[PDB]
Parts: structure tokens; C-alpha cells; sequence
């Protein structure tokens, strides 16, 4: 009961992200932006962490 | 319709300059923008 | 025979380089994301020039 949750993700001094924090949704978080916006970059930050 | 509005407005707003506070390292808060529980997280857009 | 070989390869390479370089100007700064233009670079390999 009471599954642990990932609350937030922080990027520091990356290409395009000097300092950016995203508040992770409990159910679904949806990145949206044009090609090259850097969404793949964000998932990369996650997984590398 | 509110959602379909919010999105569009943001699409129009983010093309207009940037927010200087975003380089301060201080995260912005989730300000409520209506009843029923809608929230937004964005710094003020200062630098046009 | 070796000299002649080297010569013909050199000529062929030059011709093709020129043709490709002329072709390159068939592109007009395409807009894709942060990509603003596409180009083909052709260059004889020094490792092979030797
Ligand atoms: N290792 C890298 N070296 C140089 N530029 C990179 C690198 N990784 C990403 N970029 C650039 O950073 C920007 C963000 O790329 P990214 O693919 O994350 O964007 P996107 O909008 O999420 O698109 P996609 O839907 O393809 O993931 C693009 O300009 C990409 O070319
Ligand atoms: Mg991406």
C-alpha cells in the first residue's frame, strides 16, 4: 500500500536547460513542443539519473 | 472548452519574449487560474 | 601501369568532386527544427592521397 512516487526531475546546465525542474505527475506527465524542443533530452536526463 | 483555450493562449504567449526569473534557480509556483482545480506554473515574461 | 592507374583515379575523383560541388547549390536552406541547411561535403582522403 502507498506506493512510492517520483515527485520531480531537475536538470542543471544542460544544453537548453541551465536549471529546469519538472513536477512529475502521479499518473501521467506529457511533454509537448516542436521538433528539437528537447523532450528526448529530458527523458535522457531521467534515465541517465 | 477551458483546456483547449489555455493551450492556445500559452502557444501564443511563449513566442513573446522570455522570463528572466527562470535563470534565478528559484522554481515558480502552481498558480490557480480558475475554479474546478486548474493550475499553471510559469514565471512572469519580462524580457521581450 | 601504376602511374597510369593513379592518374586515371585522380582525374575521375576531380570530375566527380566538381560535379557534386556544383550539385550542392541545388539546396536552399531547408528549415527543420534547429537544422537550417543541408549540404554534402566531398573531399579526397589524404590517407588515400598518400
Ligand atoms: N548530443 C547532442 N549534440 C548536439 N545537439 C544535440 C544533442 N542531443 C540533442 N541535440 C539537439 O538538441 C535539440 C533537442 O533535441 P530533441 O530530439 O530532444 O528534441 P525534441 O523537440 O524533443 O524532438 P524529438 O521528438 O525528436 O525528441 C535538437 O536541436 C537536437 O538536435
Ligand atoms: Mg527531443
Amino acid at each position: 500500500i502507498e506506493r512510492g512516487k517520483f515527485r520531480s526531475l531537475t536538470l542543471v546546465n544542460w544544453n537548453g536547460f541551465f536549471a529546469r525542474t519538472f513536477d512529475l505527475d502521479e499518473l501521467v506527465t506529457t511533454l509537448s513542443g516542436g521538433n528539437g524542443a528537447g523532450k528526448s533530452t529530458t527523458m535522457a536526463a531521467f534515465v541517465t539519473a | 472548452r477551458h483546456f483547449d483555450v489555455a493551450r492556445i493562449l500559452v502557444d501564443q504567449a511563449v513566442r513573446l519574449g522570455v522570463a528572466e526569473a527562470d535563470f534565478s534557480g528559484l522554481p515558480a509556483e502552481w498558480l490557480a487560474i480558475n475554479d474546478y482545480g486548474a493550475k499553471v506554473q510559469a514565471h512572469v515574461i519580462d524580457t521581450y | 601501369s601504376s602511374k597510369s592507374v593513379a592518374n586515371i583515379i585522380r582525374k575521375t575523383i576531380q570530375r566527380e568532386q566538381n560535379r557534386i560541388r556544383m550539385l550542392n547549390q541545388g539546396l536552399q536552406a531547408v528549415s527543420f527544427g534547429q537544422v537550417r541547411g543541408v549540404r554534402l561535403n566531398v573531399n579526397v582522403r589524404e590517407s588515400h592521397a598518400i
